[PDB]
C-alpha cells in the first residue's frame, strides 16, 4: 500500500518574523504537487505548486511564501518571516500528471499553524474532570463525566478520555473545536468540552479509574524563554476522577 | 471565467432523510472534469467522486448520487438515510487544462452539512456537575434534548455534541437554570 | 476543434 | 519495420522558361519522420526552401512537400536530394518537366 | 455531398536531447486549417488557412491547451509503451494518433475515428460502434483494459457524434467559398518513343479539387490497364493536386488510345487522344 499525502509538522506556533518549512513527501510517484492553504470563508486558495522535479510556480497566494521541488517526491513550503496573516491550515496535494488527467487532488493531513505576536499569549491547557449528578444516576440509570480544558493558546489540542489504564471511545463526545473564552480578540484563548457516557453502576464502583487527556502542542525547546510561570512547551494535561456510591 | 459557487454556507437535516448540496460552475472550457470532496470535522480532505464532461447525467455510489445538468451548469450532490457520520463540510470542485496542458483545479467555497440525530423520547433535563479536585468549581450539563432545540454573559456554552444523546455543557465563574435560554 | 486530452493514457 | 520515402519533382504550373513559379520535392510513405530534404541548383543547395506541416495517410507513412520560389532557364538543370535512415547514401532524383 | 474533418498527432522521443517532439495537423476534406509545434518559439495552435484565422482568440486558447494537454500524455504514453515493450531508452520511437468524423450531404453523422500507432504500426483503434476498442498486440491488450474500464470510448463517441460535426458544419459554411467548391483538372497529353517499336502515352490532369480523381485509359473503345500506370496523386502547394497515367503502346497506334478523365467538378467525363 501507499501513504499518499505526508506532511509535518501537523503543529506550529512563531513569533511573528520567525521561519519554518512546512514538509510534504508523496510514495505515489505524482509528478504535480501542490500546497494549500484554508482558511474559514475563503476556502482553498494555492500559494504555490509543481507540474515535476526543479519546477515551481506561483498560485492565487504566493506573497511571504517561498517553495522547493529539489525531488519529485518532496514539496517544500518556506515562510522566511511570519506573520499573523499567516495563522492558517496548511494543505499539501498532489496529482498523478499527464498519464491521467482525469486523476483528482490527493490531500495531506494538513499543518495548523498560528503565528503571533508574542509567545507569551502561549498557555497549555487547565484540565478538570467533573463528577456525574446524582440526579442523572436516579433518573436515566446512566452517568456523564464531563472534561473541561481551559485557557490555552494557541488552539492545538487533543482530547482523550482513559478508564483503568486504556483509550476509550464509545460513549465519548468532544466539541468538534476549540471555543474562544474572548471571541472579540485576536489574541483569544480556548476552552474545549469532552463527555464520556457510562452505567451507573460502572461509575459507582469505586475500582474504576477515569482520566481526561489533553495533548497540548506548544513552543518547541528551541523556543528562548525569559519568564517565571513554566515555558508553556508540547505537553499533556490530565484531571482524574475515582467511581463513587 | 474560473468560477465555482457553493451558494449554501450552512445547511441541516434530521437523520434517515435525503438532502442535496447544491454546486453551479462556469466555465468556456469543453474539456472539464468535476469533482466533489468530504471534510469530516476530523479535517482530512477525501475524494468521494469524479465527473467527466462527456459523462452522463446520474452517478450512483453507495448511498451516495449525483446530479449532472450542462444547462443548468450544475453538480448538485444528494445523499439518502443521511447518517450522523455523514456531518461533514462539503467542497464541489472543476479541473480544466491551463496553459502548459496541465489540469488545475477550483474549489467551491463549501458547504457545511450537520446530520442530527432523530431524538425518539426526548427526556430534556439539566444537571450540576462537581469538580472532582474539590475545587469547588462545577459545570451544568444540558442532555437528552430535543434536535430542535439549539440555543447558545461570562457564561460559555458550547456546540451540541450527538453522543445516542444529545448533550451541551455550559459553565462561568460565579445558574445552571436561566442559562441555555 | 480538437478532443479534450485523453482523460487516461496509455 | 521502415519504409523508404517514395520523391516526385515537378513544378505547381506547368514550366515555361523565364516565368514566376515555384519548384516541388513530395517525399512520402516513409517512417520514421527524421527526413532531411535539400532542393539542388545545378548540384548546389537552395537556401530558401520552406516546407508543408508533418502529416500520414492512412498506413501510417508520413509525407512532406518542401517547394521554393524559382523561374526555369532552359538551362539550370534541378533536382531534389533527399537523405533518411532507409538509404545507403543520399537520393538525387533529377527534375523533368518533359514527362 | 459527403466532408470530413481529421487531426494528425505525431509524438517523437528524442532521449537526451529534451521532451519528445510533438505535431498536431487539422484538415477539412483535403484543406488543412490548423497546425501545432512543441518546437516553435509560437507555443499556441496556428491558423494555416484563410477562413479559420476570423475564429476569437478563446478558439485559440482552448484549442492551444487541450492539443498542448495531449502532448504532455503523448510524453508519458512513450514512457509507458517502452516499459510494455521493454525496450532501452537509447532508441528514438513514434506514437501517431489520427482521428475525426464523416458528415454526409445531409450533414448529419456518418462515421468516427480514433486510431493510434506505435512505430507506424496499429497499436490500438476504436471501432466502428465506437463503444469498442481492438488492441493490435499484447501491450495494447493492457491499454485496452485501462480503456474499458475507464469508460475512454464514451469520450471519444461525445466528441466524434458531438463537437467534431458541430464544427465540421461551421468551418464548411464559414469558409464554404474554397471548401464546398471545386476545381476540375485542366488536362493535356505527352508522348516519348521509348524504343523504335514502342512508345508511352501520358495523361496529365492538372490543379484540381478535392484530390479524389479516377484516370482510365481504353484502346479501340474497351477498357485497358495491361501496361498502364498511376502515380500517387500529389499536392501542387497552392491547394490543388496533380496525377498523372501513363500506358505503353506499340509505335503507329496511338491514336486508338483514349484516356478518360472523371472528378466531382466535371458534369461528363473528359476524353483525351494524343495529336502530334
Amino acid at each position: 500500500m501507499n501513504a499518499g499525502v505526508t506532511q509535518t509538522p501537523k503543529f506550529r506556533v512563531l513569533k511573528t518574523g520567525q521561519s519554518m518549512t512546512l514538509l510534504c513527501a508523496q510514495d505515489m510517484n505524482h509528478e504535480y504537487m501542490y500546497w494549500y492553504r484554508q482558511d474559514p470563508g475563503m476556502g482553498l486558495r494555492l500559494i504555490h505548486y509543481s507540474v515535476g522535479e526543479g519546477t515551481t510556480a506561483k498560485g492565487e497566494v504566493p506573497d511571504g511564501y517561498n517553495v522547493s521541488r529539489l525531488k519529485k517526491q518532496n514539496f517544500l513550503l518556506g515562510l522566511e518571516s511570519a506573520a499573523p496573516s499567516q495563522t492558517s491550515v496548511y494543505f499539501c496535494a498532489s496529482k498523478v500528471g499527464p498519464g491521467q488527467h482525469n486523476s483528482p487532488l490527493h490531500f495531506g493531513n494538513g499543518t495548523r499553524l498560528t503565528v503571533t505576536e508574542d509567545l507569551n499569549k502561549v498557555f497549555p491547557p487547565e484540565v478538570a474532570v467533573f463528577e456525574p449528578s446524582e440526579a442523572e444516576i436516579s433518573h436515566t440509570q446512566k452517568a456523564t463525566l464531563v472534561c473541561l480544558a481551559t485557557g490555552f493558546y494557541p488552539d492545538h489540542v487533543e482530547l482523550s478520555w482513559w478508564v483503568n489504564g486504556k483509550e476509550v471511545h464509545s460513549g465519548v463526545c468532544t466539541d468538534p473545536q476549540p471555543l474562544k473564552e474572548q471571541p472579540a480578540l485576536n489574541d483569544s484563548r480556548y476552552a474545549l468540552s469532552s463527555r464520556l457516557r457510562v452505567s451507573a453502576t460502572f461509575w459507582q464502583d469505586p475500582r474504576n479509574h477515569f482520566r481526561c487527556q489533553v495533548q497540548f502542542y506548544g513552543l518547541s525547546e528551541n523556543d528562548e524563554w525569559t519568564q517565571d510561570r513554566a515555558k508553556p512547551v508540547t505537553q499533556i494535561v490530565s484531571a482524574e476522577a475515582w467511581g463513587r456510591a | 471565467a474560473q468560477k465555482v459557487t457553493q451558494a449554501q454556507t450552512e445547511i441541516s437535516v434530521v437523520e434517515k432523510e435525503d438532502v442535496t448540496l447544491d454546486c453551479v460552475y462556469e466555465t468556456r472550457d469543453t474539456a472539464y472534469y468535476l469533482f466533489w470532496y468530504k471534510q469530516p470535522p476530523s479535517g482530512e480532505l477525501v475524494f468521494l467522486i469524479r465527473q467527466p464532461w462527456w459523462g452522463e447525467q446520474n452517478e450512483i455510489s453507495g448511498r451516495y448520487s449525483w446530479n449532472f445538468q450542462k444547462s443548468t451548469s450544475s453538480f448538485n450532490f444528494t445523499i439518502t438515510a443521511s447518517q450522523v457520520v455523514d456531518s461533514a463540510v462539503y467542497f464541489c470542485a472543476m479541473s480544466v487544462p491551463s496553459g502548459d496542458g496541465s489540469y488545475q483545479f477550483t474549489f467551491g467555497k463549501g458547504t457545511k452539512l450537520s446530520v442530527i440525530p432523530n431524538i425518539q423520547n426526548p427526556d430534556p433535563a439539566v444537571y450540576q456537575l462537581r469538580d472532582s479536585k474539590s475545587s469547588d468549581k462545577s459545570v451544568c450539563l444540558f442532555t437528552d434534548f430535543d434536535s430542535q432545540t439549539n440555543v447558545s454573559s461570562d457564561v460559555y456554552i458550547t456546540d451540541k455534541c450527538v453522543l445516542k444523546s444529545n448533550s451541551a455543557v455550559a459553565w462561568s465563574n460565579k445558574a445552571c437554570a436561566n442559562a441555555f435560554n | 476543434v480538437v478532443v479534450g486530452a485523453d482523460g487516461v493514457g496509455k | 519495420i521502415q519504409r523508404t520515402p517514395k520523391i516526385q519533382v515537378y513544378s505547381r504550373h506547368p514550366a515555361e522558361n523565364g516565368k514566376s513559379n515555384f519548384l516541388n520535392c513530395y517525399v512520402s510513405g516513409f517512417h520514421p519522420s527524421d527526413i532531411e530534404v535539400d532542393l539542388l541548383k545545378n548540384g548546389e543547395r537552395i537556401e530558401k526552401v520552406e516546407h508543408s506541416d508533418l502529416s500520414f495517410s492512412k498506413d501510417w507513412s508520413f509525407y512532406l512537400l518542401y517547394y521554393t520560389e524559382f523561374t526555369p532557364t532552359e538551362k539550370d538543370e534541378y533536382a531534389c536530394r533527399v537523405n533518411h535512415v532507409t538509404l545507403s547514401q543520399p537520393k538525387i532524383v533529377k527534375w523533368d518537366r518533359d514527362m | 455531398g459527403s466532408h470530413s474533418m481529421r487531426y494528425f498527432y505525431t509524438s517523437v522521443s528524442r532521449p537526451g536531447r529534451g521532451e519528445p517532439r510533438f505535431i498536431a495537423v487539422g484538415y477539412v476534406d483535403d484543406t488543412q486549417f490548423v497546425r501545432f509545434d512543441s518546437d516553435a518559439a509560437s507555443q499556441r495552435m496556428e491558423p494555416r488557412a484563410p477562413w479559420i484565422e476570423q475564429e476569437g482568440p478563446e478558439y485559440w486558447d482552448q484549442e492551444t491547451r487541450n492539443v498542448k494537454a495531449q502532448s504532455q500524455t503523448d510524453r508519458v504514453d512513450l514512457g509507458t509503451l517502452r516499459g510494455y515493450y521493454n525496450q532501452s531508452e537509447d532508441g528514438s520511437h513514434t506514437i501517431q494518433i489520427m482521428y475525426g468524423c464523416d458528415v454526409g450531404p445531409d450533414g448529419r453523422f456518418l462515421r468516427g475515428y480514433r486510431q493510434d500507432a506505435y512505430d507506424g504500426k496499429d497499436y490500438i483503434a476504436l471501432n466502428e460502434d465506437l463503444r469498442s476498442w481492438t488492441a493490435a498486440d499484447m501491450a495494447a491488450q493492457i491499454t485496452k483494459r485501462k480503456w474499458e474500464a475507464a469508460h475512454a470510448a464514451e469520450q471519444q463517441r461525445a466528441y466524434l457524434e458531438g463537437r467534431c460535426v458541430e464544427w465540421l458544419r461551421r468551418y464548411l459554411e464559414n469558409g464554404k467559398e474554397t471548401l464546398q467548391r471545386t476545381d476540375p483538372p485542366k488536362t493535356h497529353m505527352t508522348h516519348h518513343p521509348i524504343s523504335d517499336h514502342e512508345a508511352t502515352l501520358r495523361c496529365w490532369a492538372l490543379g484540381f479539387y478535392p484530390a479524389e480523381i479516377t484516370l482510365t485509359w481504353q484502346r479501340d473503345g474497351e477498357d485497358q490497364t495491361q501496361d498502364t500506370e498511376l502515380v500517387e496523386t500529389r499536392p501542387a502547394g497552392d491547394g490543388t493536386f496533380q496525377k498523372w497515367a501513363a500506358v505503353v503502346v506499340p509505335s503507329g497506334e496511338e491514336q486508338r488510345y483514349t484516356c478518360h478523365v472523371q472528378h466531382e467538378g466535371l458534369p461528363k467525363p473528359l476524353t483525351l487522344r494524343w495529336e502530334p
